[PDB]
C-alpha cells in the first residue's frame, strides 16, 4: 500500500528521475548497496509496464547472518563441557572395543609389524609387540578346541581384546582398518542385497518369505534348497538363479574365513562400531558449535590483514574443529585456553600465505614484520628518518639481504589503479608490450631468410651444405665438425677448411654486411 | 543527509516530553467550565482573519 501508491503517484514521472526523493520513504535499514540497483533499473527503460513488474516483485550480509545462526547460544560450563568430554570419551572407546573384537585387525597389525621389523624404543616395539602375539596365539587354539565352550574361552578373546585397547594406534592406523572393516562390511551387504534382489523381485519372492527363510544361516544353502523345494509359485523362477545365489552364497562363506568370524554377528559388532562414530562425532561437534565464540572473539584482534573477516573466523573455525579433537575431560587445564592458542595458531598460520599474490615462506613473514617493528623506534628516538645501513646494522642479517626483502613487500599495485586521472586513465593501459617484436623487425627477419637462402645460392654444394649444416639452418638440428664430417668421408679439419673458405667468399657482397649493423 | 525523521524526535532525544514540546512553539488557549457552561480566554489580535 504506501510503498506501491507513493512510488507510483509521485514518480510522473520525476522529470530528471529524482532518485534522492523515494529511497528515503523506505522501510528496513537504509544506507545500503543492495537496494540501489533494483530502483535505477525500473524508472527508464521499459517505462510504463516495468512499474507494474516493480511492485509485484516486492510484493542481505555474510557476516550479520552468520552471528544470527551463531546466536543459538547453548554455551556450558565445566559440568557442561565435562560432559560433553564424557561422552566424547564414551564414543570413542566403544569404537576401539568394536575395533578389537575384529580379529583381523590384530592380525594385519601383527602383519604389518612384521613388515615394519622386516625394514620409541625397539626393545619396547619387541615387548607389547610380542605381547600382543602372545595373546593371540593362545586366543586362537582355545576356539578350535572349544574347550570351555565360549564361556572362558570368550575370557581369553576379550583379554586378548583388552591387549590390543593397549596399543596406541596413529590416526593413519585407525582410519584405514575402519576403513577396511566397512569396506569389508560393504561386499557383506553386497552379497545379502544381491541375494535379495535376485530372490524377492526376479523370482517373486515376497519380502516376507525372503526375511523368514534368509534370516537364518545367510551362507549356507539350507535355506535356499528349502525355498526351491517349498513347492510355492515364487520358487520355480529360483531355478534362474540357482548359481547366482550359490555364487553370492560362496562368497559370504569366503568371508567368513577371511574374518574367521560368525557372520551372523559381524552385523552386530560393525553395528555397535557405527554407534560410537556417531556418539564421538556428535559431542565433538556440539563442543565446536558451543566454542564459537572464541573463534570470532580472538580473530577481530587479527582483522585486517590481508583477509577479510569472514576468512579469518572460518580458519579460527577449523582451529578450534582441531582442538576439540585433541582434549580429554580427564584434564586439568581447561578447553577455553587451550583451544585458544589452536585458534591462533590456526588463522595466524593461514594469514602467512594465503593473503598476497605472490608466495611467501613463513619465515620471510616473520623477518618483515620485525623490521617494520625495529623501524618505527629508530625515527621516534632520534628525529630523523631511519637510515637503510643504520637500520640493517641493528640486525643480525648484512644489508643486501634487507633490500632483496623489500623487493617482496606489497600486493603489489593493480593494473587498474587511475593515474593521470584523464578519461579514464589505468595503469595497466600504460604497460607496453615487449615479447611481441617490431612489425619492422619481422620484415627484416624474413628478408633476412631470402637473403642468406640467396647468399648460399651463390655457393657450391659441397659448401653451401657445409656452411648450412654447420651453423644449422634450414635443417633445425645443427652438427659439429664430426657429425659433417663422417658424411662427408674427410674428416675434420678438411671440412673446416672449406667452412672458413666460403666465410672468404663473403667479403664482397653488401647485401649481409647492411643487414649486419 | 540520510533518510527523513520528524524533527520532533530529536527534540525528545533532548528529554522533551509531548507537553513541553507544543509548549514551545505554540501560544496555548485556556479554556474554563464553570457555571456549567463553557469559557473562553478572547484575544481580539487572534481574531484576525477568521
Amino acid at each position: 500500500q504506501s510503498q506501491l501508491k507513493l512510488l507510483v503517484t509521485r514518480g510522473k514521472e520525476q522529470g530528471y528521475l529524482t532518485y534522492a526523493e523515494v529511497n528515503d520513504h523506505l522501510p528496513e535499514d537504509i544506507v545500503d548497496s543492495d537496494q540501489i540497483e533494483d530502483i535505477i533499473q525500473m524508472i527508464n527503460d521499459m517505462g510504463i509496464q516495468v512499474m507494474e513488474e516493480a511492485p509485484d516483485a516486492d510484493d542481505t550480509d555474510p557476516v550479520r547472518m552468520y552471528m544470527r545462526e551463531m546466536g543459538t547460544v547453548e554455551l556450558l560450563t565445566r559440568e557442561g563441557e565435562i560432559d560433553i568430554a564424557k561422552r566424547i570419551e564414551d564414543g570413542i572407546n566403544q569404537v576401539q572395543c568394536s575395533v578389537a573384537e575384529y580379529p583381523e585387525a590384530i592380525t594385519y597389525l601383527l602383519e604389518q609389524y612384521d613388515r615394519v621389523e622386516a625394514e620409541i624404543d625397539p626393545e619396547l616395539a619387541r615387548e607389547k609387540f610380542a605381547e600382543l602375539r602372545a595373546q593371540y596365539v593362545v586366543t586362537r587354539d582355545t576356539i578350535k578346541a572349544k574347550g570351555r565352550s565360549h564361556a572362558t574361552a570368550q575370557e581369553e578373546i576379550l583379554k586378548l581384546s583388552e591387549v590390543f585397547k593397549q596399543f596406541r594406534l596413529v590416526p593413519k592406523q585407525f582410519d584405514y582398518l575402519v576403513n577396511s572393516m566397512r569396506v569389508m562390511m560393504d561386499r557383506v551387504r553386497t552379497q545379502e542385497r544381491l541375494i535379495m534382489k535376485l530372490c524377492v523381485e526376479q523370482c517373486k519372492m515376497p519380502k516376507k518369505n525372503f526375511i523368514t527363510l534368509f534370516t537364518g544361516n545367510e551362507t549356507s544353502d539350507t535355506w535356499f534348497n528349502a525355498a526351491i523345494a517349498m513347492n510355492k509359485p515364487w520358487s520355480e523362477k529360483l531355478h534362474d538363479v540357482s548359481e547366482e545365489v550359490h555364487r553370492a552364497l560362496q562368497k559370504l562363506q569366503q568371508i567368513e574365513e577371511e574374518t574367521g568370524l560368525t557372520i551372523e554377528q559381524v552385523k552386530d559388532i560393525n553395528r555397535r562400531m557405527s554407534i560410537g562414530e556417531a556418539k564421538a562425532r556428535r559431542a565433538k561437534k556440539e563442543m565446536v558449535e558451543a566454542n564459537l565464540r572464541l573463534v570470532i572473539s580472538i580473530a577481530k584482534k587479527y582483522t585486517n590483514r590481508g583477509l577479510q573477516f569472514l576468512d579469518l573466523i572460518q580458519e579460527g573455525n577449523i582451529g578450534l574443529m582441531k582442538a576439540v579433537d585433541k582434549f580429554e575431560y580427564r584434564r586439568g587445564y581447561k578447553f577455553s585456553t587451550y583451544a585458544t592458542w589452536w585458534i591462533r595458531q590456526a588463522i595466524t598460520r593461514s594469514i602467512a600465505d594465503q593473503a598476497r599474490t605472490i608466495r611467501i615462506p613463513v619465515h620471510m613473514i616473520e623477518t618483515i614484520n620485525k623490521l617494520n617493528r625495529i623501524s618505527r623506534q629508530m625515527l621516534q628516538e632520534m628525529g630523523r628518518e631511519p637510515t637503510p645501513e643504520e637500520l640493517a646494522e641493528r640486525m643480525l642479517m648484512p644489508e643486501d639481504k634487507i633490500r632483496k626483502v623489500l623487493k617482496i613487500a606489497k600486493e603489489p599495485i593493480s593494473m587498474e589503479t587511475p593515474i593521470g586521472d584523464d578519461e579514464d586513465s589505468h595503469l595497466g593501459d600504460f604497460i607496453e608490450d615487449t615479447t611481441l617484436e617490431l612489425p619492422l623487425d619481422s620484415a627484416t627477419t624474413e628478408s633476412l631468410r631470402a637473403a642468406t637462402h640467396d647468399v648460399l645460392a651463390g655457393l657450391t654444394a659441397r659448401e653451401a651444405k657445409v656452411l648450412r649444416m654447420r651453423f644449422g639452418i634450414d635443417m633445425n638440428t645443427d652438427y659439429t665438425l664430426e657429425e659433417v664430417g663422417k658424411q662427408f668421408d674427410v674428416t675434420r679439419e678438411r671440412i673446416r677448411q672449406i667452412e672458413a673458405k666460403a666465410l672468404r667468399k663473403l667479403r664482397h657482397p653488401s647485401r649481409s654486411e647492411v643487414l649486419r649493423s | 543527509r540520510r533518510r527523513k525523521l520528524p524533527a520532533t524526535i530529536i527534540l525528545r532525544a533532548l528529554n522533551y516530553t509531548t507537553e513541553q514540546i507544543l509548549d514551545l512553539f505554540f501560544e496555548k488557549v485556556i479554556f474554563e467550565i464553570r457555571d456549567n457552561k463553557l469559557q473562553m480566554e478572547l484575544v481580539p489580535e487572534r481574531l484576525r482573519g477568521e
